[PDB]
DNA sequence: GGGGTTTTGGGGT
DNA sequence: GGGGTTTTGGGGT
DNA sequence: GGGGTTTTGGGGT
C-alpha cells in the first residue's frame, strides 16, 4: 500500500521515501554522465505547487539510473508521472525530489490526453485510462484507490494548461535575442517545416513569437514526434556562431524537444499567431548556391494529413509490400535531378484522345489538345547513396497535375510568356536544395503527379 | 560573413573546390593551433568550435618521437598541439563505420609535423561538435554530391526516353511494375553512385592502435 | 551472491 | 549530480 | 532492511 502526498505538503525534515503523482512541464532527455550513470531532470507540478504569484512555480525531479532504458523519455508536457520512493530536500530554495531508480525507486507515466505521443504516432488506442504508457522495472501496479487520484489530476492538468501558459516567458528566450546568450537557453516555437536531411536526421525550420526563423537538426530516432505546424519547447539550445548562411541552433545529448497536450493555451495561441514564413526561401533563390532547403510545392489541403512514402518504398518495395500494394495514391518528397524532354518547348505536346498518341507542336497542331508530358528524374534521402534516379510523371491529358506549373498548357513554341515561366521553373526545380512535396497516383507501374502545385 | 571555425572554413573550401587542395586559399595554409579533446581510442582535436580527426603519417610520428622523447602521443588528451606541416585530402569511405565522415565522403587532415605545448595551454570554448554532423557542412557535402550526380545524369541519360503516353493515359486493363521507373544515374560498377571527378588522394597513414603499441605494447 | 544502504549481521521467499 | 557533456552506440544516450 | 533470486545464511561498505 502506497500513500501519495501532494508536492507542497511533502516533508523536508523526514528524509524518508515519499510517493506522489504530478504533472510534468519540462524535462531533459535521459543522458549519460560517466560510465555507469544516467540522469533525467524534470520540473513537476500539482494542485499545491503550480504557480509563483504569476510565473509558474514547480518542484524539480532528478532521476538516477545505471541504464538508459530505466529513465523516462518525456516527449510531451502535460502528461503525468507517478514516482515511488523519492527523498525530498531543498536545493537552492527549490523543493527537489531525488529518486535512485537503480536502487528501489520507480516511475510510471500516464497520458493526460486520450493517447500518448507514441500511440498517436502509431495510431493505436490506449488499453485503458488507468494504464501507464511507460514505466520502470518489469511491472507496474495501480490500485483502485489511485484511480481517483489519476482522473482528478488529469482533469486538473487540462484546466491548468488551458488557463495558464505553464511554460512562462521566464522559461525560454526569444529567438531574435538568441545570439546574446552566454550559454544555452530554451525556446518555444512553431515547427514550420520538417526536412529529411538524410537517413538519420531531420532539419526543423522553427519560428517563434519574435518572428525570427532558425533551423536545427533533429535526429529521427530521438524525436520521432516532430510535426509541421505544431508548437514545441526546446529544452537547452545554443546559438551556432559558425553558421553564416543560416541561423542554426545546436542541441546536445541532454537536449529535448517537447510538445504540449491538446488543452494547452500557449500552444493554441502560438499555432494561430505564428504564420508561415518564406522569406528565407525567396532570398535564397537569388543565390547561385543555397545552403537552405526550399520546398517548391504545396499539396492540396485534402492530402495534408496523408503520410509520406519514400522513393525507396515507392520504387523498390511497392510491388512486394502488402501495405503499399493496397494503395494507389501516395505523398512523397524528392529533388529533381533532370527534366525530360530537355527542350522546355517540348514539355507541351498535342494529344489525340482517340488514338492515345501525343505529338510535337512542330508545324503547330490541331493534332490534338495541348497537354503537359513531362518526365522528372528524381532522388531522395532514402536513395541518396545508390546509383539510381527515378521517373516521376506529369502527364496531364486526364487532368492530373494540370495546374502544377501555374501555367495552363499551351504551344510553347508560340507563347513566349508561357515558355519563359516554364523555363524559370525548370532552373528552380533542378537547383541544388530545391525539393518537391507531391501527391502521386500509381497507373500501370508509373507515378503521376496530381493535386500538387508550385508556390514559387 | 566571417567564418569563425578554421576547420569548417578549410573543409568547406576543399569540397567547394572539388577536393583540390591547391585551389584552396593560401592564406589558410598557416600553422594550426588546436586543442586535443581525445587521444584514445580516437584522436580528436578541436579548433574551438568543432572536432576533427587528424591522420598522422609514419614520418610525422617518428619525427615527433625524436624531437620530443618520452612525451607519448596517446596521452595528449587535454593538451594542445601545433601542426606546422599539413595537407587536406578527400577520401571515399563507409560513413556507417567512420563517424568522421558523411555520405561516404571524408575530408582528411593529413599531419606531417606537430609539436606539443604542455605550457598550461588554456582557452574557454563551447562544447566541440563533430564537423561531420553540422547542418551547414552536411549541406555543403550534399551540394558536392548533387553537382556530381547532376553532371553524371546529364551525361548518361539521353534521347528523351519518355514513358509512352498510351501506357499511362489508357491504363485500363494494364498492370505494371514500378521498377520500370528506375533509371541508372551513371556508368558505375555496383549499386553505389561513384562517378566523381575529384582524384581521391591516397597518402599512407597510421592506425591509432599502432601508435599505442609503439608506445605501450 | 551482490547492490545499494547502513541494515554494518541477518528475513522471507 | 541537479541547467547537464556519453561513445553497451561516436546519427536516442 | 529489503529485492530478486536461490544465496534459502552470509560479504563488503
Amino acid at each position: 500500500k502506497y500513500e501519495y502526498v501532494e508536492l507542497a505538503k511533502a516533508s523536508l525534515t523526514s528524509a524518508q521515501p515519499q510517493h506522489f503523482y504530478a504533472v510534468v512541464i519540462d524535462a531533459t532527455f535521459p543522458y549519460k554522465t560517466n560510465q555507469e550513470r544516467y540522469i533525467c531532470s524534470l520540473k513537476i507540478v500539482d494542485p499545491t505547487l503550480y504557480l509563483k504569484q504569476d510565473a509558474s512555480d514547480y518542484a524539480t525531479l532528478v532521476l538516477y539510473a545505471k541504464r538508459f532504458e530505466d529513465l523516462p523519455i518525456i516527449h510531451r508536457a502535460g502528461d503525468i508521472i507517478r514516482v515511488h520512493r523519492a527523498t525530498l530536500r531543498l536545493y537552492n530554495g527549490q523543493r527537489q525530489f531525488n529518486a535512485n531508480v537503480f536502487y528501489s525507486s520507480s516511475w510510471a507515466l500516464f497520458s493526460t490526453d486520450k493517447r500518448s505521443v507514441t500511440q498517436e504516432i502509431n495510431n493505436q488506442d490506449a488499453v485503458s485510462d488507468t494504464t501507464p504508457f511507460s514505466f520502470s522495472s518489469k511491472h507496474a501496479t495501480i490500485e483502485k484507490n489511485e484511480i481517483s487520484i489519476l482522473q482528478n489530476l488529469r482533469k486538473w492538468a487540462n484546466q491548468y494548461f488551458s488557463s495558464y501558459s505553464v511554460i512562462s516567458s521566464d522559461m525560454y528566450t526569444a529567438l531574435n535575442k538568441a545570439q546574446a546568450q552566454k550559454g544555452d537557453f530554451d525556446v518555444v516555437a512553431k515547427i514550420l517545416q520538417v526536412h529529411e536531411l538524410d537517413e538519420y536526421t531531420n532539419e526543423l525550420k522553427l519560428k517563434d513569437a519574435s518572428g525570427q526563423v532558425f533551423y536545427t537538426l533533429s535526429l529521427k530516432l530521438k524525436f520521432p514526434h516532430v510535426r509541421t505546424g505544431e508548437v514545441v519547447r526546446i529544452r537547452s539550445a545554443t546559438y551556432d556562431e559558425t553558421s553564416t548562411q543560416k541561423k542554426v541552433l545546436i542541441l546536445s545529448h541532454y537536449s529535448n524537444i517537447i510538445t504540449f497536450i491538446q488543452s494547452s493555451k500557449l500552444a493554441k495561441e502560438l499555432r494561430a499567431k505564428i504564420q508561415d514564413d518564406h522569406s528565407v526561401e525567396v532570398a535564397s533563390l537569388k543565390k547561385n548556391v543555397s545552403l537552405n532547403a526550399v520546398v517548391l510545392t504545396e499539396v492540396d489541403k485534402k492530402h495534408a494529413a496523408l503520410p509520406s512514402t519514400s522513393l525507396q518504398d515507392l520504387f523498390h518495395h511497392a510491388d512486394s509490400d502488402k501495405e503499399l500494394q493496397a494503395q494507389d495514391t501516395f505523398r512523397t518528397q524528392f529533388y529533381v535531378t533532370k527534366i525530360e524532354p530537355s527542350d522546355v518547348k517540348e514539355w507541351v505536346k498535342g494529344y489525340d484522345r482517340k488514338t492515345k498518341k501525343s505529338s510535337s507542336l512542330k508545324g503547330a497542331s490541331g493534332k490534338g489538345d495541348n497537354i503537359f508530358q513531362v518526365q522528372f528524374l528524381v532522388k531522395d534521402a532514402s536513395t541518396q547513396l545508390n546509383n539510381n534516379t527515378y521517373r516521376v510523371l506529369l502527364y496531364t491529358q486526364d487532368g492530373l497535375g494540370a495546374n502544377f506549373f501555374n501555367v495552363k498548357a499551351d504551344n510553347l513554341h508560340k507563347n513566349a510568356d508561357a515558355r519563359k515561366k516554364l523555363e524559370d521553373s525548370a532552373e528552380l526545380l533542378t537547383k541544388f536544395n530545391s525539393y518537391v512535396d507531391a501527391v502521386v497516383e500509381r497507373r500501370n507501374g508509373f507515378y503521376l503527379i496530381k493535386d500538387t502545385k508550385l508556390i514559387y | 560573413p566571417q567564418q569563425q571555425s578554421a576547420f569548417k572554413q578549410l573543409y568547406t573550401e576543399l569540397f567547394n573546390n572539388e577536393g583540390d587542395f591547391s585551389k584552396v586559399s593560401s592564406n589558410l595554409k598557416k600553422p594550426l593551433k588546436c586543442y586535443v579533446k581525445e587521444s584514445y581510442p580516437h584522436f580528436l582535436v578541436t579548433d574551438g568550435y568543432f572536432f576533427v580527426a587528424p591522420y598522422f603519417t609514419k614520418e610525422a610520428v617518428n619525427e615527433f618521437h625524436a624531437k620530443f622523447p618520452n612525451v607519448n602521443i596517446v596521452d595528449l588528451t587535454d593538451k594542445v598541439i601545433v601542426i606546422n606541416n599539413w595537407s587536406l585530402e578527400l577520401r571515399r569511405v563507409n560513413s556507417a563505420e567512420v563517424f568522421t565522415s558523411y555520405a561516404n565522403l571524408e575530408a582528411r587532415l593529413i599531419v606531417h609535423s606537430f609539436k606539443p605545448n604542455l605550457q598550461e595551454r588554456l582557452n574557454p570554448t563551447r562544447y566541440p561538435v563533430n564537423l561531420f554532423r553540422d547542418d551547414e557542412f552536411k549541406t555543403t557535402i550534399q551540394h558536392f554530391r548533387h553537382t556530381a550526380l547532376q553532371a553524371a545524369i546529364n551525361k548518361t541519360v539521353k534521347g528523351d526516353n519518355l514513358v509512352d503516353i498510351s501506357k499511362v493515359a489508357d491504363a485500363a486493363g494494364k498492370k505494371g511494375k514500378v521498377d520500370a521507373g528506375i533509371v541508372k544515374a551513371s556508368a558505375s560498377k555496383g549499386d553505389e553512385f561513384s562517378d566523381f571527378s575529384f582524384k581521391e588522394g591516397n597518402t599512407a597513414t597510421l592506425k591509432i592502435a599502432d601508435i599505442f603499441v609503439q608506445e605501450k605494447g
